[PDB]
This record gives C-alpha cells, structure tokens and sequence, in this order.
C-alpha cells in the first residue's frame, strides 16, 4: 500500500511523511470500523498525565503535522541546530 | 527482440548517471542526477488528462538489472544511495 518501503535519503521527504499521516489516517479509521472501541494505558508519560491510550493517537497525529510544519519550513539556520540536535542524541 | 531494445533502455540510462558524477559535500549525499531527474519529469506529458494509463506506466526502466551494468563501471558504492531514494518519489509520481 502506501507504507511501502520508500527510501529515507530520498530528496522528496515532505511528499513521504504526507503519505504517512494518511497511512495513520486510514489507519484509525481501521480502528474505528474493526471494533477495538476500548483499551487506554496513557497513565504517566514524561511528567504529563493523560486521561485515555486514545489521546496518545491524538497525540502522535499532532505530532505527524509538526514534522510536516518543520519539513516545510527548511533553511539553513534549522537544519543546522538539528544537525546539533541529532548528533547531540546520538551519532548518524 | 532481435537487436536488444532492453539492453539499450539500460546502456543509455547507465551513461545518464556517469555523466550526472556522483559526488558529495562535507560527507552528505550530491544528487547530481539533475539529467536523470529531469528525464523522468520530461516522460510524462501529463498523459492522467489525455486518457492515457500514465498511472503504472513508468515500468520500462530496470532497477535490480540496473546495479549489475553500475558495477560493471564500478560506481554502484558511488549512486546506489540515491538511485534507489530517487526511486522512491519515482513510484509515488
């Protein structure tokens, strides 16, 4: 389907992380229809407390439209501080 | 089928990635397949609008096929990083 493995060094990163806010589009909608209206192990995640398991699909939707927001605003003074980022985490 | 028209679909685009030169800067992929790049947007004619079946009507180019003529020149080390990640927004165009 759309999850195929694309490469990840590809030029066109924004147009495969838009395929992949609607893979985990489609893929809450093939929550909703197969059933599975229950289950909720949010609990305690770094200092935040969350209500419901649901609210950490939320949560990971929000966080598929900042990458996007931050993909789509690429110039050198934010790739540098992420290359710092990045490195500061962990070497590439 | 005599004369090879598929062998030459692969001599030709091989020889459209040794004069491309892939290179890199500061230890960062160069995709200097701007010539293989544009040729795949000079393919389609936007064809979705003339009724064609432009949609899955990329399969005449090879790609496992492809990296056996790439070592022959000896650059497959040099290109495999973005023929394959050009290869990617090839299937989603």
């Amino acid at each position: 389907e759309e999850a195929a493995g694309f490469s990840n060094t590809s030029l066109i990163l924004l147009h495969q992380l838009e395929d992949k806010m609607k893979a985990h589009s489609f893929f809450v909608d093939f929550l909703h229809q197969v059933g599975l209206f229950s289950r909720l192990s949010t609990c305690q995640t770094k200092g935040m407390l969350v209500a419901t398991r649901l609210l950490l699909s939320e949560h990971a939707e929000k966080l598929s439209a900042a990458i996007v927001l931050k993909n789509h605003h690429a110039k050198l003074p934010v790739l540098v501080n992420s290359a710092i980022q990045l490195a500061l985490d962990k070497r590439m | 089928s005599e004369v090879d028209v598929e062998e030459l679909k692969l001599e030709i685009l091989c020889k459209a990635i040794k004069r491309d030169e892939w290179s890199a800067t500061d230890g960062k992929d160069d995709p200097i397949e701007a010539t293989k790049d544009s040729i795949f947007v000079k393919v389609l004619q936007n064809l979705l609008n003339k009724g064609i079946e432009l949609k899955g009507y990329l399969p005449k180019a090879e790609t496992l096929l492809q990296s056996e003529e790439l070592n022959s020149l000896k650059t497959n080390s040099y290109f495999e990083f973005s023929l394959k990640a050009n290869y990617e927004c090839y299937m989603k165009m």
